């Protein structure tokens, strides 16, 4: 009668399983118990296990535009995350390029590390004359500060004008 | 005995720059790498038992933008498994594999890989290699980059 | 009892769409597609005998004009050879292959294979799996899209 | 016994123009071109011994520019390994690879490598031939362009 | 002496071959003749045969442009055939786009379906004044439905020209 | 006690290795020397040797643009050269393109084979007004021959300007 976690069953006997970073070397047999040694440089396991060999950590590969935020250790997995304009793809396992916003559309602020830029369409008094994948809508111009007069209101896609009265 | 080896590229130690080389890093006992009655040793894995062997190799090619243009768009990507021995100072090539590619700077990134395979007649002491032709292209990872052996059967 | 597997695309039941999914529809007993002393369930070649298997796979994409354009003339085919087990949940991948590619709609037929191979160690009850990137690409020939292992021995 | 057989282009014999053709040259004993208990014969590498035998192929194609301009620059560059008997007339395709190519005339040379690789049941008589697309771009060498075979195990 | 078709010598007795849709589960013993069993789903074989398996009927794959015309059956292979505008090609094994016919040229009719177009110059009275795969040499237009008269006479690669007196 | 060239130890004892043109059948046995047999057809080995088998020679390809400068025999390799206009490259083993000097620069002679092209500025009273691999640095014109006076000197890119007086 065996603990489904923490325990396993073999020879008709109750053996222990291997805690996180170690790995079963050989099972229990009938003069003793499980052997469990710990995982070599740079390999890892997560988990209670019954494990042949521990895992490698991947590899955060600059090359891919990958860089580790998480180093893991012999208890946990390396974490990687797509550097600054990327995020992850998983269809390519790959850092694809952030989707640029319309004129007419700003990036939604904080921008997020490792995930896609979202597009939000400006508001009243906001205006993105640019593709960005970064660029929030700036507010309009206000003439007052250029000592000049507003011509004619602005859009979303385009800035208020300003103009010198006499 | 019957030996074997299947070695990963050690990510630690890729040589950079876009010359073909002669490559000398491997991990031999680390996540899939594993030997068993071969050595690896000076950068080469060498037979220490005379038989058939099957040899194999997969090479992976990548590229972002992020580490700037490349030197230049038309590439050739290749791999070459040489066999030498402790004895002979030359090396002979056994497979050869790749492609000529063209890698335009408007897609953020790219991708190939290589695959060659073949049965081989070995003795002691002859020393297995990999060279490739653009080291700085290479993909440091355990299930993309990596080379083998192992002995199928006896010479008689 | 030196086990085996080759197994060949399920042509009646391959996934639909663009996104990368885990191929479990493949014929086991016709034509090439045969199994020996393995078991093939719940879309996964399980492992019944420990060993050191050669694994392998060749999976071929292709497309025509009269499906229409493709979503984007810019793609990344790859093949992905997984492990995992009954046991654990997650799965972890032991070769890896492919090639990023421009498909112009100026040509009316595109082709592209992938194979890769590999020496692995294997437990019982371990269960290998084929993942891929764009399914409706796949080539639904058994000569075309196929996996496979064989026993070379034994872990001792 | 465990027949082999690794076979290597006859660069003496390749055949011209640009229709596919099936490849009847090869060297048997010379380099790294080898064959034990199996047959070349009529152009054929014939099955002496029943088995479960592991098949492979590498197919390198080639164009340099002082060959002239090719045909057409949309190239679609295959390798088929297809199986017969002494008995039946027609023959059966077993692996296949390759993949359609755009080689511009401003690159002054062009290269590309298929590798196919599989596990199949062969009775004594059967025979194994390649067919490949475009037999005046195949490389000569013997690293570059070659197939064989070896048994794994018995039928039983 | 045994027959060279339907009939195989083993053991130096002679046996009986498999008849089509079945195939050679194992050869004649001492004691019993050649065991034939049926082909299993979507496989077949077409001749009197010493087999140790079925063969798998190839498939029509749409995504090659490619459609049964015969389904085949335990007995007889599947024929595939190019859909509309495309040919067979043995080179590629692929279905090609088919050869369009100059002006002054025409496709050949009725058209063949797998078969590449052929192209026919017009004959005299008929045009054809574009690039088509399925176009046959259209006849000139005549006048008098217009309510016109021939200005000038067509060619093989235009049509004539109507005009309306006074 | 052997002889580290020409000799080897198996056995404990003291084996003549086999000559070049020879392969090593056979290791000397307790009561006989080494076994030497000829290379095959094609075949090389250019060495004292223990060989298991011979080397088979490089095919100089001309569809590489390779051909032939020494065509080795049993005792020598095989030399290629990369054909006129183009040098081997080590990196894509492949024949390339000899680079072409700019204008100002002209190609040293003598031009070496299966060696790339060096550029050098042309001298005073020479030009070049090209890009080539293979021209070096030509003359300017002298008017006199055309019955001409020197209008304007020439330069390194361009060529002298002869005009008739009156
Ligand atoms: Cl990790
Ligand atoms: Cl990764
Ligand atoms: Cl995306
Ligand atoms: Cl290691
Ligand atoms: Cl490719
Ligand atoms: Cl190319
Ligand atoms: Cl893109
Ligand atoms: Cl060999
Ligand atoms: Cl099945
Ligand atoms: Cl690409
Ligand atoms: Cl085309
Ligand atoms: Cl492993
Ligand atoms: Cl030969
Ligand atoms: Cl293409
Ligand atoms: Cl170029
Ligand atoms: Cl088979
Ligand atoms: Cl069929
Ligand atoms: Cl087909
Ligand atoms: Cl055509
Ligand atoms: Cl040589
Ligand atoms: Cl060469
Ligand atoms: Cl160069
Ligand atoms: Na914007
Ligand atoms: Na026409
Ligand atoms: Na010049």
């Amino acid at each position: 009668p065996c603990t489904q976690e923490r325990h396993y069953e073999h020879l008709g006997r109750c053996c222990s399983r291997c805690e996180p970073g170690k790995y079963l070397s050989s099972k229990c047999t009938p003069t003793s118990d499980s052997v469990c040694l710990p995982c070599g440089p740079d390999e890892y396991l997560d988990t209670w296990n019954e494990e042949d060999k521990c895992l490698l950590h991947k590899v955060c590969d600059a090359g891919k535009a990958l860089v580790a935020v998480d180093p893991g250790n012999h208890t946990a997995p390396r974490r990687c995350a797509c550097t600054a304009g990327y995020h992850w793809n998983s269809d390519c396992e790959c850092c694809r390029r952030n989707t640029e916003c319309a004129p007419g559309f700003g990036a939604q602020h904080p921008l997020q590390l490792n995930k896609d830029t979202v597009c939000t369409p400006c508001l009243l008094g906001f205006f993105s004359d640019v593709f960005s994948s970064t660029d929030k809508c700036k507010p309009w111009t206000n003439c007052t500060l250029l000592g000049k007069l507003e011509a004619h209101q602005g859009t979303t896609e385009s800035d208020v004008v300003c103009s010198s009265s006499m | 005995a019957q030996p074997f080896a299947h070695l990963t590229i050690n990510a630690t130690d890729i040589p950079s720059g876009s010359h073909k080389v002669s490559l000398s890093s491997w991990y031999h006992d680390r996540g899939w790498a594993k030997i068993s009655n071969m050595t690896f040793s000076n950068g080469k894995l060498i037979v220490n038992q005379d038989g058939f062997y099957y040899l194999y190799a997969n090479i992976c090619f990548r590229h972002h933008e992020t580490s700037g243009d490349l030197a230049t768009e038309y590439l050739q990507l290749m791999v070459y498994v040489t066999k030498t021995s402790i004895k002979i100072p030359s090396s002979h090539t056994l497979m050869k594999g790749g492609s000529t590619k063209y890698w335009s700077g408007n897609s953020e990134f790219h991708f190939y890989s290589i695959n060659v395979g073949g049965f081989f007649k070995l003795r002691s002491g002859e020393e297995i290699s990999i060279e490739v032709s653009n080291p700085s292209l290479l993909d440091p990872d355990q299930d993309a980059t990596y080379f083998g052996a192992f002995k199928v059967r006896d010479i008689d």
